[PDB]
RNA sequence: GAACGCCCCGCCGGCGGAUGCCUCGGCCCGGGCGGCGACGAAGAGCGCGGCGGAGCGCGAGACGCGGUGCGGACCCGCCCGCCCCGAGAAGCACCGACCCUCGAACGCAGCGCGCCCGGCGCCGCCGCCUCGGCGCCC
RNA sequence: GGCCCCGGGGGCGAAGGCGGCGCGCAGGCCCCGCCGGACCGGCCUCUGGUGCAGAUCUCGGCAGCAGUAGCGCUACUCCGCCCCCGGAGGACUGAGGGGGAGACGGGUUCCGCGGCGCCUGCAUCUGGCCGCGGGUGACUCGGGCCUAAGCGGCGGGUGAAG
RNA sequence: CGGCCCGAGGCGGCGGGGGCGACGGGCGGAACUUAAGCAUAUCAGUACGCCCCGGAGGAGAAACCAACCGGGAUUCCCCGUAGCGGCGAGCGACGCGGGAGGAGCCCGCCCCGAAGGCGCGCUGUGGGCGCCGCGAGGGGGCCCGAGGGCCCCGCCCGAGAGGGUGCAAGCCCCGUACGGCGGGCGAGUAGCGCUGCUUGAGCGUGCAGCGCGAAGGGAGGCGCGGCCCUUCCAAGGCUAAAUACGCCCCGGGACCGAUAGCGGACCAAGUAGCGCGAGCGAACGGUGAAAAGGACGCCCGGCCGCUCAAAAGACCUGAACCCGGCCGGCGCCGGCCCGCCGGCCCCGUCUCGAAACACGGACCGAGGAGCCA
């Protein structure tokens, strides 16, 4: 059970931050009760995961904000860059690899490829 | 004779597949017949067993009809109501003799939205096959 | 020694913390017959080199 | 008295825990590890002991990043992303 | 390996349909005194041979003829035999349900 | 003589783990694939479960969080929880995040300290700012 | 790999084990009774990691010997009632201590309650053993700082490199 | 005081560093061993140490081979003796021929001169297979703890590959067969002399140090000098394919079956344990269809009996060596019914010769040595 990430979606940043503060103090209270009942020990589990959900939502909203803030620059923060391996980031582009000198290109546009059949 | 070459015919691999199967496969592996009446009504030959189905047993030393109280998927067996090990006391609790789902025909089905829908899905696919053939 | 660094203290503390037996409800839950944790140790015959 | 009596004069630690490989192999006076070779930048590896090689190598740990990257390549969207980049 | 190579040449044949898998290669004389009177398949046709029929190196390459500008003829009979081969091939070629020739062309 | 010892005319017991049968394991061949890293790898340490030692997994959001699909009654013990034409347990696949200390390991050190209020490692390429020279000239 | 005349033998009892007869010059084979509780072959053709008394053979189990050889540090006794606890007696260690405390090494052995399956080469109601809870607080003590003998670093130098 | 030249500190963007038991490239580089000794030789241009990429890599479009009624870049596969050598032991290419695959090109030089990628550059830029899903068809009678067993009568079959189910199942259940989505031409150079390594390369196969050092030059498996002939253009660069391979995933097998097969089949093996360290490294698989994992009563652990087909009771079967209780009797061969008479040294081995005071062997089980190219 417990709070749903959809029901935290579309809520203001300060409502979210106060709800996180409440959950933190609640886990302190509950941990104190543990060190000093079925409903209480179920609530402890549900509340750990409620904290996790609030923090998930806060991070997702902030990330979308920042990725709009940097959308059209020349230098993007490395966190928002494409997901690619080291090798792929270092490879040449297909256009760069298919670039041809002028004289070679001219002689390649002269006599292009042709479909033909040969009989017996 | 098999023709498909991504499917093993190796006893070691088949037995290891039967054990260590995941839960969805195990649930599908625990199927049983529908009776003739339900075969006529739903036009379906087999269903995965469930709590709330009434089952008529044969071929065993514990023969009778009862409702499915529990499903022991690790063992691939089902605990039916009324079908027990013979107890020692006159008072002591019942203890279920576990029945294997292929030793039964389901007599009356538990129904809900998902059961209805998956049955209709299966009918339409069998109809595609029957139109092809 | 009575004069020990925190790093050696912490690794010794973990050995002490994990030197325990299998819980009985764990034995019942997991359906075990082996009930001795053979990674236990005793200070008299051990040579912890931490 | 070169045996049992001489064994009673041992109250020193020659080696301690290594910061890189974690073994009781870091020599506390030479300041250099006899198992992995720390503080060398490269790891100590020898072909005359393949059992020593198999004891600590790629795969005896978690392989967390490489595991995710391989599954993403083999079945996820990574090569499509490569095509979009390399356009 | 036999199956692997058969699959590869099947894929290539589909890709380039209806071209043949092979180029037109010349007829040449085997090198030894021991293999003196028989012919075999060479690498390419000489520019002298192409000048026989008209085609240039690029034009012949385009219409599917191996061209070897490093070879030099050793006599006039070499030329006559290979110009007959070129001339007949250019007879028998069509250029665009078509038929894809198989194996070596004019063995 | 009895008894001890020995052989077995047979009947029962111990100690030990051979033989027989079985096999979620090995080995050989062939086919795929050939996919890591300063955006922090491989590896190491420590910690994380309601009752939690080992191994798997995870990282202070810790025995896991979210999104899209599928699936459709369970969840090894004790507890909880779910249950329904959708209300959603087991399970599966992709994608988005979190990601403590050490480690090519990057303020110095390895667990102790700094300079400064952003932060503060080495090499190289291309630019740029500010500069030196009784180099050649003006 | 084949055959085994309506398609070879098997819970109406397979393989193996223990006794017994029969056949064969022999290697070996066949049957019966008891145990056991799921697989096994005769004939033709094919293949091999194909037959043990020995190797100071390897691994495992195990006999006689045999209830045998064996169990420094002066010492215990009576009663409550065990080598434990109490009281009374008799002794010892003898201030370079069988005393009181630190450094190194050990790593929880520390404390309280409970206990005797293992250990405590005899016993135990004892315990450094086993279970369950606990436990080490610094402006002034030490480490952090300084430098010793040393060790590392330094535009660079050298070496096929490391 | 400015320009150009040669340097210094800082800042920004970008790149490098480490990791792998294979395949691949570059270096350094043994000894055991064989020669029935041992130096050259061989092992071996191997082990091992250092460096460097990739999905392949390297190589590559003749300063080639040849001697023909001639071929024509590179790689790989089939095929087979010239020669080297204490001319001993040993070692050893290749062309021609048949196939897999096939692909060609440009910088400097020369002409234009900023036409260029314009804070640079005239000490020269620019041009000439995987993802989904359906899926046929057997009863009746005996008996068992249990029908996949026995008897008798049938169905499906593009499916009689197989796994499960309380005992051998096409028809009890998963699967199996039949289909859908994504789809004008290179200088401290070439060559030569001396020296060291390397090669089948032999008065030099390839490399290198040092000294000398060209113009038309290189090659033609025996040196030097001269004349010819045949055939190529070094000292600069790029390039697909046919080829090779561990880890991990997938399928198969006249392979092993728990002292075997990997060291490792067992919820926790490179684990427990051992060594200051480099490193070394085990043993341990199996109840039953179902845990039904042991009622009631009686003594004060035992006895009775209970579950189950059965205790199979901490577990399948349960041999030998060795031992305890009851019963019988007091070594091999042969005759006789049975305790007499006759014969009998401890095997294996080396050896002229073993019972030897020659050596190995307390007992028992399982393993254990002429196979392959
Ligand atoms: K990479
Ligand atoms: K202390
Ligand atoms: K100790
Ligand atoms: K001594
Ligand atoms: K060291
Ligand atoms: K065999
Ligand atoms: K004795
Ligand atoms: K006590
Ligand atoms: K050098
Ligand atoms: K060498
Ligand atoms: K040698
Ligand atoms: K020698
Ligand atoms: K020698
Ligand atoms: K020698
Ligand atoms: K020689
Ligand atoms: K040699
Ligand atoms: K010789
Ligand atoms: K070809
Ligand atoms: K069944
Ligand atoms: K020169
Ligand atoms: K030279
Ligand atoms: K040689
Ligand atoms: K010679
Ligand atoms: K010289
Ligand atoms: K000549
Ligand atoms: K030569
Ligand atoms: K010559
Ligand atoms: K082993
Ligand atoms: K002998
Ligand atoms: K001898
Ligand atoms: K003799
Ligand atoms: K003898
Ligand atoms: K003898
Ligand atoms: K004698
Ligand atoms: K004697
Ligand atoms: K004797
Ligand atoms: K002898
Ligand atoms: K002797
Ligand atoms: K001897
Ligand atoms: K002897
Ligand atoms: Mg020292
Ligand atoms: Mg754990
Ligand atoms: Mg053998
Ligand atoms: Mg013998
Ligand atoms: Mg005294
Ligand atoms: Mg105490
Ligand atoms: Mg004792
Ligand atoms: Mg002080
Ligand atoms: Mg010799
Ligand atoms: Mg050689
Ligand atoms: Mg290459
Ligand atoms: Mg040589
Ligand atoms: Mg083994
Ligand atoms: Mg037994
Ligand atoms: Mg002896
Ligand atoms: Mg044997």
């Amino acid at each position: 059970p417990g709070l749903k990430a959809k029901d935290l979606v579309g809520l203001s940043q300060e409502d979210l931050q106060r709800k996180l503060a409440d959950l933190k103090r609640e886990l302190l209270s509950l941990r104190t009760m543990k060190a000093t009942v079925p409903e209480r020990i179920a609530r402890f589990r549900v509340c750990k995961k409620d904290v996790a959900r609030v923090l998930t939502v806060i991070n997702q909203k902030a990330r979308d904000e920042a990725r709009a803030a940097f959308e059209g620059a020349e230098h993007i923060p490395k966190t928002f860059r494409p997901r690619l391996t080291h090798a792929m980031r270092c490879q040449l582009t297909e256009k760069q690899k298919r670039l041809l000198p002028s004289k070679l290109m001219k002689r390649k546009l002269q006599f292009p490829k042709l479909k033909y059949a040969v009989k017996v | 004779m098999k023709l498909n070459s991504a499917v093993t015919a190796s006893r070691r691999k088949c037995r290891k597949a039967y054990f260590t199967a995941n839960a969805e496969t195990r649930a599908k592996m625990m199927s049983s017949r529908l009776s003739k009446e339900l075969r006529a009504e739903h036009k379906i030959k087999t269903m995965p067993i469930r709590r709330g189905d009434i089952v008529e047993i044969f071929t065993g030393g514990h023969k009778g009809t009862g409702k499915v109280v529990e499903v022991r998927r690790r063992d691939y067996k089902i605990c039916v109501e009324g079908i027990n090990q013979k107890a020692r006391n006159p008072e002591a609790k019942p203890v279920p003799y576990p029945i294997h789902p292929s030793n039964c025909i389901i007599k009356e089905l538990y129904m809900n939205g998902s059961r209805y829908r998956a049955i209709k899905r299966r009918q339409e696919r069998n109809a595609e096959r029957l139109a092809r053939i | 020694t009575a004069n020990k660094t925190l790093s050696r203290k912490l690794r010794l503390a973990k050995k002490t913390k994990t030197n325990k037996n299998i819980p009985r409800w764990v034995i019942a839950k997991d359906h075990l017959k082996k009930t001795w944790n053979y990674k236990r140790h005793h200070w008299r015959r051990s040579h912890l080199k931490l | 008295s070169k045996g049992t009596a001489s064994f009673g004069k041992r109250h020193t630690r020659i080696h301690g825990s290594c910061r890189r490989c974690g073994k009781h192999s870091f020599h506390l006076q030479k300041h250099e590890c006899a198992s992995c070779g720390y503080p060398s930048a490269k790891m100590r590896r020898y072909n005359w002991s393949y059992k020593s090689l198999r004891r600590r190598t790629q795969g005896t740990g978690s392989m967390s990043h490489m595991r995710k990257v391989y599954r993403a390549y083999n079945s996820g969207t990574l090569k499509a992303n490569a095509r979009k980049y390399l356009a | 390996r036999k199956i692997r190579r058969r699959q590869t040449r099947l894929q290539k044949a589909k890709a380039i349909f209806p071209c043949p898998l092979q180029k037109l290669r010349p007829s040449v004389t085997r090198c030894s005194q021991k293999f003196n009177l028989t012919q075999r398949i060479g690498r390419g046709f000489t520019l002298r041979e192409l000048q026989g029929v008209g085609l240039s190196a690029g034009k012949a390459r385009q219409i599917g003829i191996a061209v070897d500008p490093r070879r030099k003829n050793k006599s006039e009979e070499s030329v006559a035999r290979n110009v007959a081969r070129l001339k007949e091939y250019l007879s028998k070629v069509t250029i665009f349900q078509a038929i894809q020739h198989q194996g070596v062309v004019m063995p």
